[PDB]
């Protein structure tokens, strides 16, 4: 009820379904991050290589302990 | 002789990308160092000190008469905690450095300056990488502190001496992968405050940048350490006057390298006496300086000078031999070398040597010659003329080459000056006992700081004490030292052990032992009725 923008005209024939608007899901996703893990030190959007995995291990070892303790995180996801 | 200078400032805590900090780092790099080090066989007659950033009572660490292994052990606990203070540090590294200088009777300054008196120093200076501060704000200049001059110092103006190099590191590691390994060998500078600090006593300023890079920078410092002969070269006064074989046009000319005076203590004659004309009557002697401002011209000037003259292997360290390289590096022929700032009565500059090189090509020998070679080697009361253009002093130490043949000469004449000996032996004492000053509260920090300063915002007066490390409770022999939880069981131990009556009683719990566990030290107090013959 939040994110979907307004919302109510009846779009299509009968089945109108409203789309979720983009700021509101960024917001969303921006406070999800900063909650889980507020590291910044590999925050970037370009996927690093496998090996580069090797050393980050102890952040991604607590974001799955922060998924496996709460289950809500994963329907924010599919939010 | 080397004083490796750890700031172990609060800065330090920032963890590398290996999971260890920056002092930590520095910790192993220096142990790697030593155990480089230890692998040319020539380790056995230097001496380690540490200096940090502390108070003048507590930066020194190890100092003279202080064996390897209390280095090793102030080394081992070194905590990093305070400002970056790099000038007051250097600063009294530079004094200590000079503690000795002035009794044994290095940098007599009376007597020529001898460059077979060495007593070589290499300062590492490891530190940060920027943003230091004093107190107040964050400097950008690095100034160093001028607020007690030791006694009888200004007579050099300068902190840093005749031989004693500055390398730095600063151990820029990055936090997240130090990925930056495209250039593999190349070792650039640092590009800080203490770069220009670095680079006016003769030495590099390293700029660490991963663990290859810090390796490489290791292994490329063991390899320049030797005797300090540090000499300044200068291209005036002859407008690149070399048209031998091309045509000049350079930034060879401030050459600031070193000079290897390997021994066959060294064995030398012939040293350049001073800059100035020095006077008969004279109470103030003007301040020499560390680095001689001797300046060479480009002519041949019957480059072959054979005689029996004592010959001089004052090895020069190749850093700008580019210059000479192009011209073929000069075969058959040398340059003459001549010293500046009124080196006589009245003229500009004399020479009294050259650099001519070797058969092999290799480097420069710097050959060292006397004040006025060309005129003594080839008595018609001729000598008594020539030695009036002389410096008086001078007469001292080549009348000793004279005395290969006979003895003309006598005491008459060999007087410096009356006013140069008086006030002399007074600053040698003052010297004397600021080093035994120095050397006696080296290691006994005897802190006792523990309070909380209770403000009023039994009057002023009160302080709550502080959380003490070392405090080693006495369970058995105190009572205030036994909680509450284990009282109980602790009283009827404490009874048990009273009520005994056994063989030397302790008032310790448990107390296991120290960190070292030495199997020889505790085989020693033993005996063992055994030889194993067969």
């Amino acid at each position: 009820h939040c994110c979907s923008a307004p919302g109510g005209t009846e779009c299509g024939e009968c089945w109108g379904a409203p789309i979720l608007s983009p700021e509101a899901a960024k917001a969303v996703a921006v406070t999800l991050v900063e909650s889980v893990c507020p590291d910044a030190a590999g925050a970037e959007l370009a996927w690093p290589p496998e090996e580069h995995a090797r050393a980050t291990v102890e952040r991604d070892l607590r974001i799955g302990r922060r998924f496996r303790e709460q289950p809500l995180l994963f329907e924010l996801l599919k939010l | 002789i080397l004083l490796f200078l750890i700031d172990t400032s609060a800065s330090m805590n920032q963890r590398s990308h290996l999971g260890t900090t920056y002092l930590d780092t520095a910790k192993g790099a220096v142990e790697t160092f030593m155990k480089l080090r230890a692998r040319d066989p020539a380790s056995r007659g230097d001496r380690y000190m540490l200096v940090t950033f502390e108070e003048p009572p507590y930066a020194i660490k190890a100092g003279w008469k202080e064996n390897h292994a209390t280095f090793m052990n102030e080394l081992k606990n070194l905590q990093a905690e305070g400002l970056t203070t790099l000038g007051q540090s250097l600063r009294t590294a530079f004094d200590l450095l000079n503690l000795n200088r002035l009794v044994t009777g290095i940098d007599n300054y009376g007597q020529g300056r001898n460059p077979f008196f060495l007593e070589p120093a290499i300062i590492i200076t490891i530190t940060d990488g920027s943003k230091l501060t004093t107190t107040s704000g964050v400097q950008d200049e690095l100034h160093l502190p001028l607020n007690s001059p030791l006694p009888g110092s200004e007579l050099t103006k300068e902190p840093f001496r005749w031989d004693q190099r500055l390398f730095a590191l600063v151990l820029r590691l990055p936090g997240t992968m130090s990925v930056e390994s495209e250039q593999l060998t190349g070792v650039p500078l640092d590009d800080s405050a203490i770069t220009p600090m670095c680079e006016v006593t003769g030495g590099r300023s390293y700029s660490v940048c991963s663990p290859r890079m810090l390796n490489q920078c290791l292994e490329s410092l063991v390899q320049k350490v030797q005797s300090g002969v540090v000499i300044n070269f200068e291209k005036a006064g002859p407008d690149p006057s070399p048209v031998e074989d091309g045509q000049p046009d350079g930034s060879q000319p401030w050459h600031s390298c070193h000079k290897l005076i390997y021994v066959r203590v060294p064995i030398g004659h012939w040293p350049v006496p001073e800059s100035f004309w020095p006077d008969q009557n004279s109470p103030t002697l003007p301040p020499r300086t560390s680095h001689p401002v001797v300046k060479f011209s480009c002519t041949d000037c019957e480059p072959m000078v054979i005689d029996k003259l004592p010959f001089d292997k004052y090895e020069l360290e190749p850093s700008p031999l580019t210059q000479f390289i192009l011209e073929r590096k000069s075969p058959q022929t040398c340059w003459q070398v001549y010293v500046s700032n009124s080196a006589k009565y009245s003229e500009l500059g004399h020479p009294f040597g050259y650099l001519k090189a070797s058969t092999a090509l290799n480097c420069v020998n710097l050959f060292v010659m006397p004040y006025n070679y060309p005129v003594l080697l080839p008595w018609r009361q001729s000598f008594e003329s020539y030695l009036k253009t002389m410096p008086p002093y001078y007469l001292g130490p080549l009348k000793k080459a004279v005395r290969m043949m006979g003895a003309p000469n006598l005491i008459a004449d060999s007087m410096e000056y009356g006013l140069s000996y008086s006030v002399i032996s007074y600053l040698k004492k003052l010297s004397q006992q600021a080093k035994i000053e120095s050397d006696r509260v080296i290691g006994s920090v005897g802190k006792k700081v523990v309070q909380e300063t209770g403000i009023k915002v039994e009057y002023t007066g009160f302080q709550v004490a502080l959380l003490n490390k070392d405090l080693k409770p006495q369970t058995f022999r105190n009572a205030y030292d036994i909680p509450r939880r284990n009282l109980l069981d602790h009283l009827t131990r404490m009874r048990s052990n009273l009520l005994k009556s056994t063989r030397r009683f302790l008032k310790g719990q448990d107390e296991d032992q120290v960190h070292s566990v030495p199997i020889a030290q505790m085989g020693n107090y033993q005996e063992y009725l055994k030889q194993v013959p067969s």
